[PDB]
C-alpha cells in the first residue's frame, strides 16, 4: 500500500492524494488527516463517508487499484499528512503517508524579538541571548549573530523553521554566553536575512 | 467520547515501555477494539496490538515476542506494555478506538488518544530551569508589547507552556525546542500584550514538564 511521499498546491486549487495497492477496489479505504504534533483525524471511511463534521471539500473515491482523497479548495490549514488505510475481512494496512504543500502563499516579513540574559540566569553564572522569529514566508531564513560587528561562529543554536497557526513560519536562535563573555562586549546582534533583506536586533550589557 | 493516554516520559533500554489510555464518554465493554499505535519521530503510523473487552488480544507479529496489552473494566481503561526496549522503540504512542469490521461499512480507528512521547535513552530525566523574558522598550510595537519565558535544559520532550494559567490566550508563542550539545532541550514562550497596562497586569508562565512531573510558575516584570 503505497502513497506519494509528498504532493503540493496552490491555494483553492484541488489536491490529489493516491493510495496504491493490489485489488485495491475490492477493499473500503479509510483517510486520516494529521497535522503536525496531533492525532490522526478520520476525514473518510467506506472509501467515500465523511464522519459528521468533516467538510463536503473533502471526498473519496477507490477503483480498481487507486484510491484516491480530493480536496478542492486547499487552504493554507489543510497541510497535513494524510494517510489511507485499506481494511478486509481479516486485517487492515495503513498507507505510508503523503505530506501536503500549499505553495504559492504571499510573502511576508520576519518579526524579530530578542531578549539579554535575565539577571536571574546571570546569578545562575549563564547567559542565554534569546533571537525568537515570527510571521515569515517562506519557511527559510538565515540567522548570524554578531559581536561588536564582528561573525560569531560558535555557540549558536537555531531551530529549523515550523508552522504556525496562521500558517506563516516560526524559528528561534540561542547564543549562549558566559557572563564574563556577555559582559566584555558593546553590543550583541541578532540578523535574520529573509529573500535577500534583513532584520537586526540589538541588545547591550550596558542596558 | 473520549481517550486519555498516560503521560510522557522515558524509558532505559532493555527496560519496559508502560502506557494506560483512560476512557471517558463511554464504556470499555462496548463492542470496539482497543488499540495502540505507534510513530516514531519523522516517521508512518505502526499498528502494535488490539484487545477486546472480552480479553483476546491481537498483535503485531513483529512485535508480538514483546508486547503484552491488557484492560481494567473497573478503571475503565486498557494498558500497552512493551519489553526489551531499544533506541528503535522511541515514539509518539497513540492509544485508539477501533471499529468492528462490518460487511458494509469497513472499519475505522475513532477517537485517537492525544499521543505520548516515549523516549528511550539512558540519560537522566531533568527538569527544566525557567527564567523570566521582561518586557522593555525593546520588545515593544507601538501599542504592544512582547515578554516571555526561557525553558532551559530540560529532557526528555516535551514541555507545554501556558501563560496566566490559561487565562492568556491570545498573542501566545511558545518555540519549538533546541537540543544542545550537551544532549538537554531548551524552548521559549512569548506572549503579546498590551503594551501600556504592563504596570497594571501580572504575567505568569505555567511551565508543564511532565517527564519530571514538574511545573514551573514563573513571574515576568518589566
Amino acid at each position: 500500500l503505497t502513497q506519494p511521499p509528498s504532493v503540493s498546491v496552490s491555494p483553492g486549487q484541488t489536491v490529489n492524494i493516491t493510495c496504491s495497492g493490489d485489488t485495491l477496489g475490492d477493499k473500503y479505504v479509510c483517510w486520516y488527516q494529521q497535522k503536525p504534533g496531533q492525532s490522526p483525524v478520520l476525514v473518510i471511511y467506506q472509501d467515500t463517508k465523511r464522519p459528521s463534521g468533516i467538510p463536503e471539500r473533502f471526498s473519496g473515491s477507490n477503483s480498481g487499484d487507486t484510491a484516491t482523497l480530493t480536496v478542492s479548495g486547499t487552504q493554507a490549514m489543510d497541510e497535513a499528512d494524510y494517510y489511507c488505510q485499506a481494511w478486509d475481512s481479516s486485517s487492515f494496512v495503513f498507507g505510508t503517508g503523503t505530506k501536503v504543500t500549499v505553495l504559492r502563499q504571499p510573502k511576508a516579513n520576519p518579526t524579530v524579538t530578542l531578549f539579554p540574559p535575565s539577571s536571574e540566569e546571570l546569578q545562575a553564572n549563564k547567559a542565554t541571548l534569546v533571537c525568537l522569529i515570527s510571521d515569515f514566508y517562506p519557511g527559510a531564513v538565515t540567522v548570524a549573530w554578531k559581536a561588536d560587528g564582528s561573525p560569531v561562529k560558535a555557540g549558536v543554536e537555531t531551530t529549523k523553521p515550523s508552522k504556525q497557526s496562521n500558517n506563516k513560519y516560526a524559528a528561534s536562535s540561542y547564543l549562549s554566553l558566559t557572563p564574563e563573555q556577555w559582559k566584555s562586549h558593546r553590543s550583541y546582534s541578532c540578523q535574520v536575512t529573509h529573500e535577500g533583506s534583513t532584520v537586526e536586533k540589538t541588545v547591550a550589557p550596558t542596558e | 467520547v473520549q481517550l486519555q493516554e498516560s503521560g510522557p516520559g522515558l524509558v532505559k533500554p532493555s527496560g519496559t515501555v508502560s502506557l494506560t489510555c483512560a476512557v471517558s464518554g463511554g464504556s470499555i465493554s462496548s463492542s470496539y477494539w482497543w488499540s495502540w499505535v505507534r510513530q516514531p519521530p519523522g516517521k508512518g503510523l505502526e499498528w502494535i496490538g488490539e484487545i477486546y473487552h472480552s480479553g483476546n488480544t491481537n498483535y503485531n507479529p513483529s512485535l508480538k515476542s514483546r508486547v503484552t496489552i491488557s484492560v481494567d473494566k473497573s478503571k475503565n481503561l486498557f494498558s500497552l506494555k512493551l519489553s526489551s526496549v531499544t533506541a528503535a522503540d522511541t515514539a509518539v504512542y497513540y492509544c485508539a478506538r477501533v471499529a468492528l469490521f462490518d460487511i458494509l461499512t469497513g472499519g475505522w480507528f475513532d477517537p485517537w488518544g492525544q499521543g505520548t512521547l516515549v523516549t528511550v535513552s539512558s540519560a537522566g530525566t531533568k527538569g527544566p530551569s525557567v527564567f523570566p523574558l521582561a518586557p522593555s522598550s525593546k520588545s515593544t510595537s507601538g501599542g504592544t508589547a512582547a515578554l516571555g519565558c526561557l525553558v532551559k535544559d530540560y529532557f526528555p520532550e516535551p514541555v507545554t507552556v501556558s501563560w496566566n494559567s490559561g487565562a492568556l490566550t491570545s498573542g501566545v508563542h511558545t518555540f519549538p525546542a533546541v537540543l544542545q550539545s550537551s544532549g538537554l532541550y531548551s524552548l521559549s514562550s512569548v506572549v503579546t500584550v498590551p503594551s501600556s497596562s504592563l504596570g497594571t497586569q501580572t504575567y505568569i508562565c505555567n511551565v508543564n514538564h511532565k517527564p519530571s512531573n514538574t511545573k514551573v510558575d514563573k513571574r515576568v516584570e518589566p
